[PDB]
């Protein structure tokens, strides 16, 4: 979508309207923050183009300043013009999901120890709900370490950085451990 | 599940059984108890009902154990009516027998009446790291070894006649 | 000035007062204390300050020291507030308190014991330790050995 | 004054000469050459020496003999073909140091500049070095005995400059370089163990008879420092240094996967032609 | 600004501790991955070369 | 009656006091680096025999 | 004590001394004035660090300790020796 420069009005396939509308949830989704300050944030289209929808522009600056008040809000809006569409119809499931993780992951890189009531301020939410939410997310999703609700507030650890750097060569190397226990399987045959 | 391997047999092969394989996860005794059995046809007919028997009642082990990856405070109400079984003695009693397994981590406290666990399942990064990661560096480098020796003796094996 | 000259000892200033004051009484020698605190603001300026740079100074130099002297209880033993150690630390960010180790709970500070690098400080350490030991070790050894031929 | 001495193997070599030109005498006893060297640098420099006879009486041990011609003769002569080497000490070859030895180096205390005496074997059955650098200096004692000659250890070593590392690893055949490796390592690694070993055995069954079993106040007081030395490792619980040993275990692993990987790479060409050569061959066999 | 990651940093709520810590060892891990990964195509190919070679 | 002859251990105001739980020590570390060292020796064995 | 446990508390010097626990702070600060200890405590409960300290004119029950140690670390270096070089000069050489 780097191209988007060059790009006009076309007529034959989609609109450049359209493509925006259809490129801006993998660019807001699947690109982080250091992802967009290097290629949206500093390029000037987006800023050309956050002109057309005032809807565009406020899911931006929400995600970006970290605001789930007015995203939740607005996140009705989002998740309708999500579906009844020819080829993102199959993925709406997907989109969601990973946008929620990829939130949270957001929220709970920079944050250590956080309060249920600072989270339920934040959120707008429930606890019961992201109790179950983070009670997946922690099986199902694998992001963070093990969370413990003794002290009735939300405390990680994650020790993900030094000797898991050096860990993350042990699933290739035990992959390369099959691979050459497959090159001693060619052996003599 | 199925990820790397695309074939179209083990597919089909586990399309009937891939519903309740799926429903292991969520762990409803109830509902599943009548589905297994109302359109099961294969795993019944492996015959003898063994390891089905016992996967009936390895669904609330395999969901305490689920409990054990979850929260520690157990409700009364809440966690009961999530496993569909409310009553103070025989929650403690399960998970104390789930604790006894020696496959997970609790710690055992009564004050308030309450029962809470540690549940740590922190690995063994910068906790004993060498009697840690001993047996797995003299493992694989056994492995290593011996593929050194895999690397040697096949090149003799070429040089026999040259 | 042999008392700030090095290994200054922690001793009260009240025993100092009456040594200022009969500094000033006396016109024998440095009579023109007088002439010092002419002016109303700059002796008070001078004294306040110079009281601060020795008060900063004996810091300094337990800084060095990692003994740990728990300049919480210090502040009872000199029975001054910690408002103006909290002042003192405003004057150690410019005097370069950059590296040290606090806590939130308590108020004990440390000088010392950092994240410790394996390949640096205990390397370092172990290095002239062992070192040391194997040189001195090499030499007082065959030393008594030729000092035990002066008996034959 | 000097940190450390340069010994070159072409004097001991010439102590080896003394110990071939003996022609089966039946006295064999200490012999004292003069040696040669360069005192305008700081540090000390062996190029050449020559031999000078030294003879003792069988009681007296008082009784030594010099020669001031034959000195200044074969000093003449060689500060005539060379300028650039002057005289510096003298050396015995006996183990055991003498009372006269501080009569024998005054001489060269007087007429020469302060002298550096140098201690070998008879007999080359010693592991460890040789040549030990003795510099003749007078310390204050701190007891408070009389001030008197005193011999302080100076550390050596020995090397040839360009040359006599040819001239030696000719004649030889035998030793080898450094070669960085396996079997050179390890080598090391082994014998480094009896190293220690004979020379602990050696020195601290003296020692520990001479400190309860003896006399003539040699100035215990550093052998103090010696224990103290040994108490400096008050035996560490290496609880600290779990997290060294971390990182050690983890450049271990690094080693590993170094390893494993590029013996992988190797493989390669070798489990290609083992079959690609073979299957060739044999087909085209007949 | 520590999701921007100008520095080495972390926030904390309910206790409100602070933790500052780096990890210099980069280079290593990182080469490291870049060997395993590159080798990984090497046995591979040799893989198929066996497997082309043989059947 | 029975258990507390079996078990043998001690017994409080109407409570049941357990002991020896993760209380043990660790190594002083000097051994597994002995027996590591041991295994270095192997390595250089298995790595160099045949040579 | 050279070895077992090395780790004191300011009680024993309190009570040797019969100072208070207000003046150690100035009794250490004194100790480290002179320099003869080089003695520096990183402790944050209460606790005592000892360090390097010089024998001066003798001890009778260090000597013991001396040749005690001595012996033990001496047979200790000897069985390690021994014990490696036993496999290693047969399996390498």
């Amino acid at each position: 979508f780097l191209d988007t420069v060059s790009t006009f009005t076309s007529y034959e396939l989609m609109d450049y309207k359209t493509f925006v509308t259809y490129t801006v949830y993998v660019s807001m989704i699947a690109l982080e923050r250091p992802d967009l300050r290097e290629k949206v944030i500093k390029g000037a289209e987006i800023l050309e183009v956050l002109h057309s929808l005032p809807a565009v522009r406020q899911y931006l600056f929400s995600l970006y300043e970290c605001r789930y008040s007015v995203f939740f809000q607005s996140l009705a809006v989002v998740e309708q013009e999500m579906k009844k569409d020819w080829l993102f119809a199959p993925h709406y499931r997907y989109y969601v999901r990973e946008m929620r993780i990829h939130a949270y992951s957001q929220l709970l890189e920079s944050y250590r120890s956080l309060t249920l009531g600072y989270m339920a301020e934040a959120f707008g939410v429930g606890v019961e709900f992201i109790d179950q939410e983070l009670s997946r997310f922690i099986a199902a999703g694998r992001l963070h370490c093990k969370i413990d609700k003794v002290n009735e507030i939300v405390e990680t650890n994650r020790p993900d950085s030094k000797n898991w750097q050096y860990q993350e060569t042990i699933k290739k190397g035990d992959l390369l451990l099959n691979r050459v226990q497959k090159l001693s399987r060619v052996i003599n045959m | 599940d199925r990820l790397q391997f695309r074939q179209p047999s083990l597919k089909r092969s586990l399309m009937p059984y891939f519903l309740l394989t799926q429903a292991v996860r969520t762990g409803n005794l109830a509902k599943f108890n009548q589905v297994l059995d109302q359109f099961g046809e294969k795993f019944q007919a492996d015959g003898t009902y063994t390891l089905i028997i016992r996967l009936r009642h390895n669904v609330i082990k395999t969901g305490v154990r689920m409990i054990s990856l979850s929260y520690s405070r157990i409700s009364l109400a809440d966690i009961a009516q999530k496993l569909q079984l409310d009553s103070p003695e025989d929650a403690e009693f399960i998970v104390a027998k789930a604790i006894r397994d020696g496959v997970i981590e609790a710690s055992i406290n009564h004050e308030k009446g309450y029962v809470q666990s540690k549940e740590m399942i922190d690995i063994y990064s910068t906790r004993e790291p060498q009697l840690a990661f001993h047996q797995r560096i003299s493992f694989c480098l056994d492995i290593h070894n011996m593929s050194v020796k895999a690397m040697r003796f096949p090149p003799k094996s070429y040089n026999k006649d040259l | 000035l042999l008392k700030l000259f090095t290994t200054m000892e922690l001793m009260r200033w009240s025993t100092l007062v009456e040594d200022y004051g009969m500094e000033l009484r006396k016109g024998s020698l440095e009579s023109p204390a007088t002439d010092v605190f002419g002016s109303t603001e700059e002796g008070e300026k001078r004294w306040k300050d110079l009281k601060n740079r020795v008060v900063e100074h004996n810091i300094r130099i337990m800084a060095k020291y990692y003994t740990r002297i728990t300049m919480k209880r210090m502040a009872q033993l000199l029975d001054l507030s910690v408002d103006e150690s909290e002042a003192f630390l405003s004057n150690l960010v410019v005097n370069k308190t950059i590296f040290a180790k606090v806590d939130r709970l308590a108020g004990i500070i440390n000088f010392q014991r950092p994240k410790d690098p394996n390949n640096l400080l205990n390397d370092w350490s172990q290095k002239l330790n062992s070192l040391m030991s194997l040189v001195n070790k090499t030499t007082h050894l065959i030393a008594k050995e030729e000092m035990i031929h002066n008996l034959q | 004054a000097v940190q450390k001495v340069v010994v070159h193997p072409l004097v001991l070599l010439s102590v080896v000469d003394h110990f071939n030109r003996i022609g089966k005498v039946g006295n064999q006893k200490r012999v004292v050459g003069v040696l040669l060297g360069s005192w305008q640098k700081k540090v000390l420099d062996v190029s050449n020496s020559f031999a000078v006879p030294f003879d003792e009486d069988d009681k007296d041990d008082s009784v030594w003999f010099l020669d001031h011609d034959y000195l200044e003769n074969m000093y003449g002569m060689f500060k005539k073909v060379n300028a650039r080497e002057r005289i510096v000490g003298w050396y015995h070859t006996g183990p055991k140091l003498h009372k006269n030895d501080i009569a024998i180096n005054e001489l060269m205390k007087r007429y020469c500049p302060n002298s550096v005496l140098v201690i070998i074997d008879v007999k080359p059955k010693d592991l460890g070095l040789p040549t030990e650098a003795y510099i003749s200096v007078e310390e204050v004692h701190d007891d408070g005995t009389p001030t008197s000659k005193t011999f302080e250890h100076v550390t050596s070593e020995i090397g040839a400059e360009e040359a006599e590392e040819v001239g030696v690893e000719h004649l030889l055949r035998d030793i080898k370089d450094t070669t960085v490796g396996t079997l050179s390592q390890r080598i090391t690694n082994q014998v480094h163990g009896l190293k220690g070993l004979n020379s602990k055995l050696l020195d601290i069954r003296s020692y520990l008879e001479k400190v309860a079993t003896g006399k003539l106040p040699i100035n215990h007081q550093i052998i103090y420092q010696l224990q103290d030395v040994f108490n400096l490792l008050p035996d560490v619980s290496l609880q600290e240094f779990v997290k060294a040993f971390y990182l050690k275990t983890n450049d271990q692993m690094v080693v590993v996967y170094l390893a494993s990987l590029i013996r992988s790479v190797v493989a390669l060409h070798n489990l290609i032609n083992n079959k690609i050569a073979n299957r060739d061959a044999e087909k085209k066999e007949g | 600004m520590i999701l921007d990651k100008k520095f080495h940093g972390i926030l904390d709520q309910g206790e409100g501790v602070l933790i500052i810590f780096d990890e210099p060892p980069v280079d290593k891990t990182y080469e490291a991955a870049l060997e395993t990964i590159q080798n990984m195509s090497k046995v591979v190919d040799s893989l198929y070369n066996k497997a082309k070679k043989l059947t | 009656t029975d258990y507390a002859k079996k078990r043998g251990w001690v017994l409080g105001p109407n409570n049941y006091y357990s002991f020896a739980s993760q209380q043990q020590k660790p190594e002083d570390t000097t051994i597994p680096s002995t027996e590591l060292a041991k295994q270095v020796i192997e390595y250089a064995r298995q790595l160099e025999m045949i040579v | 004590r050279p070895a077992n446990h090395r780790q004191l508390t300011f009680e024993e010097i309190a009570k040797s001394a019969k100072i208070t626990v207000n003046e150690v702070e100035l009794l250490v600060m004194k100790a480290l004035s002179v320099g003869l200890v080089k003695g520096s405590i990183d402790e944050v409960d209460k606790r005592v660090h000892m360090t390097w300290v010089q024998p001066r004119v003798l001890d009778l029950q260090q000597i013991k300790g001396m040749k005690d140690r001595l012996e033990f670390w001496c047979t200790d270096v000897k069985s390690m020796e021994m014990l490696v070089e036993h496999q290693a000069h047969d399996i390498l050489t």
